[PDB]
């Protein structure tokens, strides 16, 4: 039974994946100006299904890291929503946030192996560059995640959604949530903030996308929750995740590209001061309101 | 408008709402009716291990509760 | 599938270290790192084990080997004696399994009694506070003058990499 | 074992999908450098600092609060250094 | 007369100030853009299906290169030259043969598709209006060879309608 | 609250209803103006706005084909191509023949890639006719 | 026979695999690039298909000739087509791509590309209706309707 | 592909050195062309050597020849020709701002705007007929005049096009990332600005005030 646990845990996020690129592709259209795909199947169902079919068949180093890039960005992609508490987590792990650090680096690892067996120096230093601004942004994750948990007591992540119960932990931190979101953006490698098998490399991506979108939903908010029946719980937890993820597109399809140095610029002058001001203060307060919170 | 964007967001809400749900069933499946316990701690494993003894069956969700008394 | 999970973990770990102890091209050896890294953590996550080998995971092997292939792949890019080396590394390894397995006790300069060993180990005491992450919750009551040393060995460190890298 | 199983079903279901991918057909910059260091020291920081939520419960709470603010005031400081030394420019 | 663009600068009023360091702090005008593009968002799509509504056009179109013929009667062409003397890309050939009957025909009128660049200047010169563009623009052909049109298959062209170059016709003959 | 469900028994029945939306695309139907030879169908809304005005409809089997899926351009007739492309506001119900005995009415469609289509070949007879050698043999 | 009805209906999916995605890359010099991406426009959606634009050569599936190919380009074009997947599909757009055209007489113009790649579809057109180019990938994807390759790999 | 060109770039990261364009891609022999057809016979060659200005390039060789013809023309083609100017022009400007665009990132802007040079295509289809070459300036006036039903819907489209630019504006124009794009780069001395050639668009940016 634990083995059908796995098989549902892992196997629906790749439909999961097949069927946020109809949903991005369909909604960026009706932000555009577009209606499609709707000719192949259905009101495009089966486009999808096609396309990953369509990508297995075609006909495309050193083997060793030409197959140990993907494989490992897409063990990424199943292994980490092991501690996210759909009501039940799979794994109740203690602590389940340094793991998402951990696997935020090792995702890293994938895109350098990747880049130094592509073999050619402007997608070597295409890489170099993409791995920088990969890297420049789990500081401030880091950081921001440790002052909401400060105000949570644990690392063990369902005290978080115990927690979260009474107020919606937006508002005790807006502006921290909000540098954390925009650091969200920039970990999943998508605008503003900017070869094979593609369909591994494209799969991991969306995967790690998903991830954040959960754990934005997760860490910040969610629902009451009922007592002998999550059913209720979950639903409202996804439809909130599946709203972040409109909303992930909707800052998607409106803004340039961000110049590389104007976006390093940015991080370390504009993200760096203020996400520590906010931390130190998130630091010095709850001693200050008679409220340190129960580590059990 | 979003007429034809609905089928699906609404057959991937489904397909997100199923590990949680399937989960969720499994453990009340694979307990008895129970819960599956939490033990962080090993005060916690110590009692959830007394439990698993003293029900005789090496299962600890019958918890033979009141009726090994007298 | 059986007990000694320890020692055969330990024994990869073994592997990793001779695996890039033959002096690969340098991200051969990253590679290999990375893997013995793993593993160790595995093991200390595996003598409970809750916290402070998952804590460096981030650090040894999420903030260590990125720098390192990044100043590998900005700075440069089969042989017989690489293979010849990882070789007879394996070699001692097994014979050292060997002398462990089928016989009592091996000594290098100790004495190691020869089996897979849970010994020494808890009687299931009550914690309740997880110690080894309460012992990582202090150094910030107790801790006065070992933080203070260590954020000035790093304030010092940074000086001194902008230093030679071309300050200013 | 629970969680050693599914570490282990998600490496044989990634290989078998990379080997049904697979077998089907079948100079330098100096600014580059001290972003990784940067990194490298400011992570090392973090190391320091994320275990202070386990921490926040002491009798001594005047101390924890002096020496948290100082190791925060220190990385802010590692940060002015190299604000007005100039240590990222493009 | 100039009405030229950014001469002004944001004058240090501390109601100014705060409310462009708003503006920076708050992210307020990219959400306004967000909702400009929401406002996109709920409109309804202007797109056309295709294979099932085709396209608008004019009457004054340029299509299909058709030879067409008298009411019941003989090839409307004579063989004058005109449409290669003014044809740019100088993809039509000529060659006149006068027919058993005594009155001045043809042997070969062909255009490459390939090399016409689709003005109409045979159109504009035609002194019968014999060769004329057509309606529709559907060839999408599999071979090099085809695309080089003979008498024949312009006349079957022709023949495949003329009720629509008849009210093209009727149409320009006002203008044109 | 009121198109959605008064829309396939507006289409006749859910045999039609899958029919139309799983052949290509559209279910705008309604407003029924004619239909033409080779069985196609062809509707004039005044509802939607402009592109969205004209629809053909195809059938099935027009020239020994089973083209319930893949439907072509030119299917359809050329009065009715002068209905579609709006290049008249009027439906070719009004004057569509002509008394000329030279028009198909079996319009040959798209054709390229099959057993029948075009071939070049230059219309001309001999050119420059050799010198026969004669019959008897001398000698 | 019921081996040769799993190979009609498994030709049948991979046919229609190939003939549903059919993301192009854009080649595009002149004119018909903007025409291209005048039908990549809300009036006519490649993306109603589920063709979509991508500047990736290594995952491209029909290459679009468009535009006045000259001596000076043509070794870049055909290293563009080499390192392209061998599932590949050619569309020559225009009358300059499709036989030279306007600028058919003169150095510098390779009279069609017919001699740097092989062709699938000609589309004629200077410039060609957007409608017509979408009408010219339709007929494109009949030909992948038509295309027996597993038949053909069953009885070689 | 990042129009086509070579570009031949030498630099310190990030950073530069100093470039060489290399073009020559697209030639194709239009002046050796010319010099062997007639003057009717080769006006599409102005129309498309440039192709966005499939109106203004007509003008500016039908002036040159009425300019060298003695032939005043006559009114009513002079305000054809001006309108289908203005509206080139405007189609020209909403290309260069969309490709900008497309070029910065910046998806969504293009599709609306295309939208706009779909209508404005679609009267130059009512016209002459041609989707984009419509040569149909001939020297000497204008030829084939325009048909009765078109200027009402050209004002229809006037209102509507003023109120899509204000939307345009809305959605660039003043963001925050736009302008921290590009503001800082591309500076031009109006002096070397006159000495380097520079023509158009450039005057306007820097300084000097001038238009033809
Ligand atoms: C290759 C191995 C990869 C391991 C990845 C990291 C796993 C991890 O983070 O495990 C943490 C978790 C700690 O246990 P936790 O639930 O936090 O409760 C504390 C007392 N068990 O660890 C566990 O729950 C179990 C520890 C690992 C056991 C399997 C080791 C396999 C090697
Ligand atoms: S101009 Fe007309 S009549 Fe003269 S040769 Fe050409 S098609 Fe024939
Ligand atoms: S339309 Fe132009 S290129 Fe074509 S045949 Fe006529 S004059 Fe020649
Ligand atoms: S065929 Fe005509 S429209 Fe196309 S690139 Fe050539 S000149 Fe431009």
């Amino acid at each position: 039974m634990f083995m059908i646990n796995v098989l549902t845990l892992i196997i629906p996020i790749l439909l999961a994946v097949a069927f946020l690129t109809l949903v991005e592709r369909k909604v960026l259209g009706y932000m555009q100006f577009r209606k499609g795909p709707n000719v192949v199947g259905p009101y495009g169902l089966l486009q999808p299904i096609a396309d990953a079919i369509k990508l297995f068949i075609k006909e495309p180093s050193s083997i060793s890291m030409f197959i140990l890039a993907p494989i490992l960005a897409l063990t990424l992609a199943l292994t980490m929503w092991i501690p996210l508490p759909m009501p039940y987590p799979l794994i109740n792990m203690n602590l389940g946030v340094l793991f998402m650090l951990a696997m935020s680096s090792l995702a890293v690892y994938s895109i350098l192996w990747s880049g130094w067996a592509s073999n050619s120096k402007y997608a070597l230093i295409g890489a170099l560059r993409a791995v920088a601004q990969t890297i420049s942004y789990e500081v401030t994750l880091a950081i921001i995640l440790l002052s909401v948990l400060l105000m949570n007591g644990s690392f063990t992540l369902s005290t978080l959604i115990i927690t979260q119960e009474q107020v919606w932990l937006i508002f005790p931190a807006w502006p921290l949530a909000m540098m954390w979101f925009i650091s969200t953006l920039a970990e999943t490698n998508r605008a503003p903030f900017d070869a094979g098998p593609f369909a591994l490399f494209f799969m991991a991506e969306y995967a790690n996308i998903i991830m954040m979108n959960i754990f934005t939903t997760t860490l910040f908010l969610g629902a009451f929750h009922n007592p002998y029946m999550p059913e209720l719980y979950t639903i409202n937890f996804t439809i909130k995740s599946l709203l972040l993820s409109i909303t992930f597109l909707w800052i998607r399809a409106s803004y340039p590209r961000f110049r590389y140095d104007q976006l390093m610029h940015l991080l370390w002058k504009n993200f760096l001061p203020l996400t520590l001001a906010l931390c130190m203060w998130h630091v010095s307060l709850p001693i200050l309101l008679s409220s340190i919170p129960p580590q059990t | 408008m979003w007429f034809e964007v609905l089928p699906g967001i609404a057959v991937m809400g489904v397909c997100l709402f199923i590990p949680g749900m399937a989960t969720a069933r499994i453990h009340r499946f694979s307990n008895g009716g129970r819960e599956k316990r939490v033990a962080h701690y090993s005060y916690q494993w110590y009692l959830m291990e007394r439990d698993r003894r003293v029900s005789g069956v090496n299962r600890y969700y019958v918890s033979k509760g009141l009726e090994n008394i007298d | 599938m059986m007990t000694y999970i320890v020692f055969i973990l330990s024994i990869i770990f073994v592997m990793g270290f001779v695996g890039f102890s033959s002096k690969p091209s340098p991200i051969y050896g990253g590679l290999g790192l990375i893997v013995s890294g793993g593993v160790g953590c595995g093991i200390v996550l595996n003598f409970g084990g809750s916290f402070l080998g998952l804590m460096v995971f981030l650090i040894y092997l999420g903030g260590m080997m990125v720098v390192f292939g990044y100043t590998t792949a900005m700075a440069t890019e089969s042989n017989k004696v690489v293979l010849g080396t990882f070789i007879t590394g394996l070699l001692m390894e097994f014979l050292m399994v060997y002398y462990v397995l089928k016989d009592k006790e091996v000594e290098i300069v100790f004495k190691f009694n020869g089996m897979g060993d849970w010994v020494i180990y808890d009687t299931g005491d009550s914690g309740f506070f997880s110690e080894e992450a309460m012992g990582i919750a202090a150094l910030y009551s107790y801790g006065t003058w070992l933080v203070i040393v260590t954020g000035w060995s790093l304030l010092i460190g940074v000086v001194v990499i902008m230093e030679i890298t071309r300050g200013n | 074992m629970n969680l050693m199983i599914t570490l282990l079903t998600n490496f044989t279901l990634a290989t078998l999908l990379v080997t049904i991918a697979f077998w089907l057909p079948q100079p330098f910059s100096m600014k580059f450098f001290l972003v990784a260091i940067t990194f490298l020291l400011f992570d090392l920081e973090i190391a320091l600092l994320l275990p202070l939520p386990w921490a926040s419960q002491t009798t001594n709470l005047n101390t924890m609060l002096t020496m948290a603010l100082l190791l925060i005031f220190l990385l802010a400081v590692s940060l002015a250094y190299e604000w007005t030394q100039k240590g990222l420019e493009w | 007369t100039y009405k030229y663009v950014n001469l002004r600068e944001p004058s240090m009023d501390m109601k100014s100030v705060t409310d462009r360091a708003a503006q920076t702090l708050l992210w307020t005008e990219l959400i306004r853009g967000l909702g400009m593009t929401l406002s996109y968002l709920f409109r309804e799509p202007a797109t056309i299906n295709y294979p099932f509504e085709k396209g608008p056009l004019s009457p004054r179109f340029r299509g299909e290169h058709a030879l067409r013929r008298y009411p019941s009667g003989e090839e409307r062409c004579i063989a004058c030259k005109l449409c290669e003397a003014v044809c740019p890309a100088q993809a039509i050939t000529i060659e006149a043969e006068p027919r058993a009957d005594g009155s001045r025909r043809t042997t070969r009128y062909d255009i490459d598709m390939t090399k016409c660049i689709y003005c109409g200047f045979c159109q504009e010169a035609c002194p019968v209006d014999a060769i004329v563009e057509g309606p529709n623009f559907e060839f999408s052909t599999e071979t090099h060879e085809e695309l080089l049109y003979n008498k024949e298959k312009l006349l079957n062209n022709g023949d495949k309608w003329e009720a629509e170059i008849a009210a093209n016709i009727q149409a320009d003959y006002l203008y044109r | 609250l009121k198109r959605g469900l008064q829309q396939v028994s507006g289409h006749g029945g859910l045999r039609g209803y899958l029919r139309v939306l799983f052949r290509a695309n559209d279910v705008r139907v309604g407003t029924l103006v004619g239909e033409d030879k080779y069985g196609n169908k062809y509707y004039e809304d005044n509802k939607q706005f402009f592109g969205r005005h004209r629809w053909v409809i195809y059938t099935t089997e027009m020239n020994g084909k089973n083209t319930f899926w893949d439907v072509d351009g030119s299917m359809v007739p050329p009065e009715w191509h002068r209905w579609l492309h709006c290049m008249t506001d009027d439906p070719p119900t009004v004057k569509p023949p002509t008394a000329r005995k030279f028009i198909w009415t079996n319009h040959k469609f798209n054709l390229s890639g099959t057993p029948q289509q075009y071939v070049p070949y230059s219309t001309t007879r001999k050119k420059i006719q050799e010198w026969v050698p004669p019959s008897t043999p001398y000698k | 026979s019921r081996g040769e009805y799993v190979v009609a209906k498994l030709d049948d999916l991979i046919n229609w695999a190939r003939r549903s995605s059919l993301w192009p890359m854009t080649f595009g010099l002149a004119c018909c690039a903007v025409e291209m991406m005048h039908m990549a426009a809300p009036r006519y959606d490649m993306d109603r298909f589920g063709v979509v634009f991508r500047a990736s050569p290594r995952q491209s599936d029909v290459m679009i000739v468009a535009g006045t190919l000259t001596n000076k380009m043509a070794p870049a074009l055909r290293k563009v087509y080499d390192q392209m997947p061998e599932p590949r599909y050619v569309v020559s757009m225009g009358s300059c791509a499709n036989g030279g055209g306007y600028y058919h007489y003169s150095y510098s113009v390779v009279r069609g590309c017919d001699r740097i790649v092989p062709v699938d579809i000609y589309v004629p057109g200077c410039p060609p209706t957007a409608e017509a180019l979408l009408y010219g990938i339709l007929q494109l994807q009949k030909k992948i309707k038509r295309e027996k390759r597993l038949r053909i790999w069953y009885r070689r | 592909h990042p129009g086509v060109l070579r570009l031949v770039m030498e630099l310190s990261g990030e950073m530069v050195r100093k470039c060489d364009p290399h073009i020559g891609l697209l030639h194709r022999g239009t002046e050796k062309l010319i010099e062997y057809k007639t003057y009717l016979q080769a006006l599409p060659y102005f129309d498309r050597l440039d192709y966005v200005s499939m109106m203004c390039n007509e003008q500016a060789y039908s002036l040159a020849v009425e300019k060298l013809l003695n032939i005043q023309p006559p009114p009513r083609a002079q305000w054809i020709r001006v309108l289908f100017g203005e509206i080139t022009r405007l189609l020209n400007h909403i290309m260069a701002v969309t490709t900008h665009a497309l070029d910065i990132g910046a998806m969504t802007p293009f599709f609306w705007m295309f939208e706009e040079r779909e209508k404005m295509f679609e009267f130059y289809e009512r016209v002459s007929g041609a989707r984009m070459h419509a040569a149909y300036v001939r020297p000497g006036g204008v030829h084939q005049d325009l048909p009765l039903g078109l200027m009402d819907d050209i004002y229809e489209f006037s209102k509507n096009f003023s109120l899509r630019i204000d939307e345009l504006e809305e959605m660039l124009t003043n963001n925050r990332i736009w302008r921290n794009r590009t503001v800082d780069i591309g500076v031009v001395t109006a002096e070397d600005a006159l000495n380097y050639g520079f023509s158009g668009v450039m005057l306007r940016g820097s300084g000097i005030q001038w238009d033809l």
